[PDB]
């Protein structure tokens, strides 16, 4: 058994992390107090769920997790919330004042003063790992902490844990729920600095989650709670292969092997189905062919883009529930003749398929109906570069007039880091064009 | 976390006192410092503006400054006068004679150290101080001259904290002395350099609103101050109640100020309601939105239709449909997209608080960083120049040791500010 | 279209469907950047304090 | 009211639409880089489709189907018809074509060409490209002409037996106008044009291009007595149908128009799953210009499809009005039909 440490940075990372660990506990039968009746080995063991949970002599199942934020109010809710008994106080790290939506403040000014405390707390977790795989890092692009402190942390983790894989779950900014005008700046700055330190990154555009919540869950104005419960379902289907017995994506390195042939092009598009309103009185259970076909609908993607106008490099189908390989193959055959699914010439046209028989768990009283089968498709398509183009364009509009740049320089960042980061993004866009055009 | 509030001079203390009356009521604090509210949303961020004293007593983190005792005697005698910390009253006897030089250089310089003693004591007992807010006028002597002296001294001791002001701009329509353009130009010179956010509250706009909109034949300062305290309550709502957006002074400044000198905001409020006047009619979300963007509802006497918005913050208060608020806010931007600069994408941010202000079921507060604010500084500059080209009334200032060169520099800096707004109005 | 690498367990199964075959900065360098940014903040503050002293 | 931007000035069809838009009093034109538009008259090349449909509170409509260049580029169309199941290589309304690079089909073309020399059948081909035409009877000079240039060329079967209008013994090509809206309804304009030739068709020398190429530019300049039978070398549908009834005892609907509607519906329903904007975050529509050939057996051939087409002079008012009525007002409603719905 090989352990995984989850790191949750800033408000978005912390609140999504809470959603995830609530869901993990429901999926594994762990009570809020940490007890797990079905675990017959007290205070030890190396089962698959032990990759995410350590155990105390008292039978408490403790998340291998660290929460970090530069102000205390979000993590305070964890300290006094339903799952407060779950976490050790050392795992919950708060500063005094936040990065004020300023990458330079989170990275240089405040990050310098807190980075060593965070690494010390991570080392305490690592010291209890017989074979650490690496890290799963949750954070927003747009926040000052999520962007700036995360990029510093990723750099230092490459130093302290050079042989360890690092995966990201990154919240891409959407004006409908965004809090800062400078989020395009923070997103480009943190992508440039993190790019060589992240092996695989799952971007989630808040706009897509927002619209899925409105359209499929009939929520008039979705809140972060609505968004985070949907996001945790997708995160859970992505990380289930690390937490349950299986043969596909059983370790962090396998995400890179199966999804990222080119190191810079390490942003797989996630698509999830079905998303069904729990308020619906009568539900019609979608078939394997129907949820598999929904994976090629832009309306179900975590980032709105058009895969018909890019090329695939890799494609993984992750089913949960009542699914057998016979029906998946009959579905894939049908879809191939009716959909625009073009791979790059130097890659096989194929799918790696994983099935977990346990259906998706839902939070009691949440917005998501229980379904008998669900699927998350992870696909590395060049079409996700549309998201970079949108982001780089908003950057260009503001940076041409140097709007807000003085906030960053006032924190000791050089103005040249803007153009250096933007040039890296220009080369990233060109890389996607070379692969897919 | 904590904010330290300073109010200086007659105008600053009269609007400051009404500000504390209003928000004390919203947070359920009675005139004796006891909490008597029914909602926990009232206490969740109470420490932003109030210290906790034993006996469950909440005391405003407020410093009251003046160079004459009169207005602050009235504050002690007023409705909520017993709520202020008696050690936080700092006052002289001589007055400032509506003279910026007396406030800034002679009379105010004698009193400034003991104000900083009280500021230091309040800051030292702060868990994590955000910064400072100052209320004052620019047209007199204490609030304008000593207020800006205080700002400079506070920046020197707390260079990494945010400095915010509510600055009342003088107008010939509501004027006490002819030297107001001098005091205001000297003050703007200071504000451009040493504040992070300044709310420009124009007595010209306040009068016009009382007269034309509220149908008050003879507006008094009390009527003017009713609009200001309601606006101050609105613009601080995001700091005082739980919320996601512009929740502290620094995040607000980062969202609102694209260039450090252009930090002068036009505030507005809807619905406009006068003193003691109860209108019981429900105001729909479309009506709130249209009225808060309406030129007639702005409290800096400039026409936003003549300029472009760099940034906008809107705060809705009361129980209402958040879907409707989003729809109406997008409706205004999509239908009138020319009034918002295209090189700052998504520059309008909306916040919503459940707790409405007293007397209203719903309201909306507007904070705009519009290039049309140049019209306010143009107006002051013309009134300054009409007198200064004849050196009229200057002896009041040279008698305090000032030189004419300091006037020329302050005028030059304000005209530069005007030019910088016009630059981004055409960009 | 062939199915390869079919693995089965009591919790699920996995396999692969093929349709068509094919045709870092060091610790010292990080601290250097952090300290250089700190020195730039210190210089800018010193310039302010010098201005206020004037 | 509604808003739109203009990133393509040279569109004579969308200038009249933009003028008609403003003439309604309910439309307003924005600057070029203002993202708060309901409608984009986008650039023909490098259109940033990736930035459309991401503006909260705006239904966004662009005048182009992303991915419609497959039908509108010559080599792309030859590859589409051959490789698509719905169209097949055995497509009987499309002349035998071969993509030839200076994915190539040099050997496959030499095989069918030499076949035509063995049986002594008509063996005249034509080289053309969407970038620029050389009609020849010998293959060694068509391959040499593709290599002097440096772009992809197609070699298509030149219809040696066209239908000839009398008097004049002259060649014509038919242009149809098809509007496909956001719901992918296929609307064929009731008015087409015949871009005729001014000088008699001459099968002896393919050297003089004027009698073989029926383009309006090649006739406006290279032909003397240009426009002596009809004004501007353009015969509209009421006159051509009268000639078909007089000269051939048939109608334009029966002998020609049923085939034209068939080809329009074949090509468009073919790419429909690859370009449809149903359930996409931004909608699309596009006006297309089909170019057809009619041979002496009254059989219709498809020549090419133009995604950025110009309109005949006397039909600018009616068609642009239909563009505003069916494509734009159906998405943005204002406060007889000139189209034939192909379904
Ligand atoms: C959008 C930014 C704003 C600029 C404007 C031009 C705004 C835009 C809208 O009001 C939200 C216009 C409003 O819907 C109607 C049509 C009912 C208008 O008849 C009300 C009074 C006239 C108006 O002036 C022309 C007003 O006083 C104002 O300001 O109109 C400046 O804040
Ligand atoms: N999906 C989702 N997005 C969130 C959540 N919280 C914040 N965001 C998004 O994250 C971005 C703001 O960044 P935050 O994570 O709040 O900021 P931060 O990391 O705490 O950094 P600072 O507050 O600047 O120190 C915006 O785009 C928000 O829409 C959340 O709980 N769920
Ligand atoms: N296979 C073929 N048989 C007979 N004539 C042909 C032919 N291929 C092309 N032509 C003639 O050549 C002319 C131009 O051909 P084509 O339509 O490929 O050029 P183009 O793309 O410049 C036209 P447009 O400007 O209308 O889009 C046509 O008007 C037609 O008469
Ligand atoms: N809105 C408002 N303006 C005031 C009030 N009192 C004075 N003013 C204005 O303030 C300016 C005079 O400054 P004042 O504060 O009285 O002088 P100070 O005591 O030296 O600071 C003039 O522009 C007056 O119009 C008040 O209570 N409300
Ligand atoms: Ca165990
Ligand atoms: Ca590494
Ligand atoms: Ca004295
Ligand atoms: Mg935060
Ligand atoms: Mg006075």
């Amino acid at each position: 058994m090989r352990e995984c440490i989850s790191i949750h940075v800033g408000q978005a990372g912390v609140q999504i992390g809470n959603a995830c660990w609530e869901l993990y506990c429901l999926e594994h039968g762990i009570q809020p107090d940490g007890q797990m009746p079905s675990d017959k080995t007290i205070g030890g063991g190396d089962d698959s769920f032990n990759t995410f949970f350590s155990e105390t002599g008292a039978g408490k199942h403790v998340p291998r997790a660290v929460f970090v934020d530069l102000e205390p109010t979000v993590i305070d809710e964890v300290r006094t919330g339903t799952y407060r008994q779950l976490f050790h106080p050392e795992q919950l790290i708060t500063g005094k004042e936040d990065a004020a939506n300023n990458y330079a403040r989170g990275h240089y000014t405040i990050g310098k003063e807190i980075i060593d405390l965070v690494l010390d707390r991570i080392r305490k977790l690592a010291d209890q790992c017989t074979g650490l795989q690496g890290f799963l890092v949750f954070h927003s692009f747009g926040g000052g902490t999520g962007s700036g402190f995360t990029s510093l942390l990723m750099e230092r983790l490459s130093v302290d844990y050079g042989k360890k894989s690092k995966l990201e779950f990154s919240i891409y900014p959407a004006p409908q729920v965004s809090t800062a005008v400078v989020e395009p700046y923070n997103s480009i700055l943190t992508t440039h600095t993190t790019l060589e330190h992240s092996d695989c990154a799952f971007m989630v555009d808040n706009e897509a989650i927002y619209d899925i919540c409105r359209r499929n869950l009939d929520i008039e104005r979705p809140t972060y709670t609505n968004l985070n419960r949907l996001i945790s379902q997708i995160v859970s289907s992505i990380t289930a292969s690390l937490r349950f017995d299986g043969a596909l994506n059983v370790d962090l390195t396998e995400f890179q092997t199966n999804l990222v042939p080119y190191p810079r092009i390490h942003f797989p598009l996630a698509t999830y189905a079905p998303v069904i309103s729990a308020e619906k009185a009568y539900h019609e259970q979608l078939s394997v062919a129907e949820i598999t076909n929904a994976c090629f609908e832009p309306a179900n993607q975590m980032v709105k883009c058009d895969p018909r106008h890019g090329k695939y490099m890799a494609c993984c189908l992750l089913y949960r529930g009542d699914v057998v390989p016979k029906d998946v193959n009959a579905a894939i055959a049908t879809i191939k003749t009716k959909r625009s699914i073009q791979f790059v010439d130097w890659c096989p046209t194929g799918f790696k398929v994983g099935i977990n028989y346990q259906p998706p768990t839902v939070v009691p009283g949440g917005d998501l109906a229980k379904v008998q089968r669900a699927v998350c498709m992870l696909s590395n398509t060049t079409a996700i570069a549309e998201a970079w183009a949108r982001l780089d364009h908003k950057f260009d509009l503001m940076y041409a007039k140097r709007a807000f740049v003085h906030w960053y320089v006032g924190e000791g960042m050089e103005e040249g880091e803007f153009s250096e980061a933007r040039e890296d993004m220009a080369a990233l866009e060109k890389d996607y064009e070379e692969v897919g055009v | 976390r904590e904010i330290v509030h300073i109010q200086a001079g007659q105008c600053g203390n009269q609007i400051g006192a009404k500000f504390w009356e209003v928000i004390s009521d919203e947070h359920g604090i009675d005139p004796t410092g006891s909490y008597h509210g029914d909602s926990d949303l009232q206490l969740e961020r109470i420490n932003v503006y109030y210290n906790e004293a034993t006996g469950n007593k909440y005391v405003p983190r407020a410093i009251l400054v003046d160079l004459e005792p009169g207005t602050m005697d009235s504050v002690r005698s007023g409705p909520f006068g017993q709520i202020f910390r008696p050690d936080n009253f700092v006052f002289g006897q001589s007055g400032a004679g509506n003279n910026w030089a007396k406030g800034h250089y002679t009379e105010g310089a004698e009193l400034v150290d003991s104000v900083l003693d009280v500021v230091r004591k309040e800051s030292e007992s702060c868990d994590c101080l955000q910064g400072f807010q100052l209320t004052h006028s620019l047209g007199g002597g204490t609030g304008s001259g000593m207020g800006t002296l205080l700002i400079s001294k506070i920046r020197e001791e707390y260079p990494d904290r945010i400095m915010n002001t509510f600055s009342v701009m003088p107008s010939p329509k509501v004027s006490d002395t002819v030297v107001e353009p001098y005091n205001a130009t000297l003050s703007v010179h200071q504000l451009v350099e040493n504040t992070d956010e300044t709310y420009c509250i124009d007595n010209e706009a306040l009068y016009d609103i009382c007269f034309r909109t509220l149908k008050l034949t003879t507006p008094t300062y009390g009527d003017l101050n009713h609009l200001v305290s309601a606006t101050m309550s609105g613009v601080t709502t995001c700091l005082r109640f739980p919320g996601q957006l512009n929740a502290d002074l620094r995040k607000l400044a980062v969202n609102m100020v694209p260039f450090p000198r252009l930090h002068f905001f036009m505030p507005g409020f809807a619905p406009l309601t006068s003193r003691g006047s109860q209108q019981y009619r429900a105001l729909t979300v479309p009506e709130l939105t249209q009225q808060m963007f309406d030129s007639k509802n702005m409290m800096a006497a400039c026409d936003p239709r003549h300029g472009r918005y760099l940034t906008v913050a809107a705060i809705f208060r009361g129980r209402m449909s958040m879907k409707e608020v989003d729809e109406q806010m997008l409706n205004v931007q999509n239908k009138n997209s020319s009034y918002f600069v295209e090189w700052i994408p998504n520059n309008v941010k909306t916040a919503v608080c459940d707790i409405p202000p007293r007397g209203l079921k719903m309201s909306a507060t507007f904070i705009g960083n519009s290039t049309a604010i140049q019209e306010l500084f143009k107006r002051i500059s013309e009134q300054f120049t009409a007198m200064f080209r004849r050196k009229a009334f200057l002896h009041w200032y040279t008698g305090e040791g000032m030189d004419e060169m300091e006037f020329t520099e302050a005028e030059s800096n304000m005209n530069d500010l005007v030019s910088e707004y016009q630059q981004y109005q055409d960009a | 279209m062939e199915v390869i690498e079919l693995n089965k367990c009591t919790s699920g199964q996995s396999f692969e469907v093929i349709l068509k075959p094919p045709s870092d900065p060091s610790l010292e360098e990080i601290q250097k950047k952090l300290e250089a940014a700190e020195e730039r903040r210190k210089y800018q503050e010193a310039e302010l304090l010098k201005h206020l002293a004037e | 009211m509604y808003t739109f931007v203009v990133r393509d000035e040279n569109s004579s069809v969308y200038a009249e639409v933009s003028r008609l838009l403003l003439a309604t009093g309910q439309w307003k034109r924005l600057r070029k880089d203002n993202p708060r538009f309901n409608l984009m008259l986008g650039e023909r090349n490098r259109l940033p489709f990736g930035r459309l449909g991401h503006e909260p509170g705006l239904v966004q409509l662009v005048n182009y189907y992303r991915g419609a260049d497959k039908l509108c580029r010559k080599a792309s169309l030859v590859k589409l018809i051959k490789t698509s199941p719905e169209l097949s290589e055995s497509c009987t309304w499309f002349p035998e074509s071969y993509v030839i690079y200076p994915t190539d089909e040099r050997e496959v073309f030499l095989a069918a060409y030499n076949r035509r020399r063995e049986g002594r059948e008509g063996n005249v081909w034509i080289a053309k490209s969407s970038a620029g035409i050389l009609i020849s009877s010998e293959a060694s000079e068509l391959l040499d002409f593709i290599d002097e240039q440096g772009q992809v060329h197609v070699i298509q079967k030149y219809l040696e037996k066209p239908l000839l209008l009398e008097p004049g013994h002259r060649k014509f090509d038919i242009r149809s106008w098809v509007l496909v809206d956001h719901l992918y309804n296929i609307y064929l304009y009731r008015e087409g044009v015949l871009r005729t030739s001014s000088e008699p068709y001459n099968s002896a020398n393919f050297q003089d291009k004027t009698c073989h190429l029926t383009n309006h530019c090649i006739q406006k300049e290279y032909s003397k007595n240009y426009g002596r039978y009809e004004e501007g070398n353009e015969m509209f549908f009421e006159e051509f149908n009268q000639y078909l009834m007089d000269a051939l005892n048939t109608t334009l609907e029966n002998s020609i128009l049923l085939q034209i509607k068939h080809i329009i519906r074949s090509c468009l329903m073919c790419i429909e799953p690859a370009i449809s904007t149903k359930h996409l975050h931004y909608q699309s529509f596009q006006l297309f210009g089909f170019d057809f050939m009619v041979d002496e057996e009254l059989k219709v051939w498809l020549i090419e499809v133009n995604g950025a087409p110009a309109c005949a002079q006397k039909l600018y008012a009616e068609l642009c009005q239909g563009i505003v009525d069916v494509a734009i007002s159906s998405v943005f409603p204002l406060a007889t039909s000139i189209f034939i719905k192909l379904h």
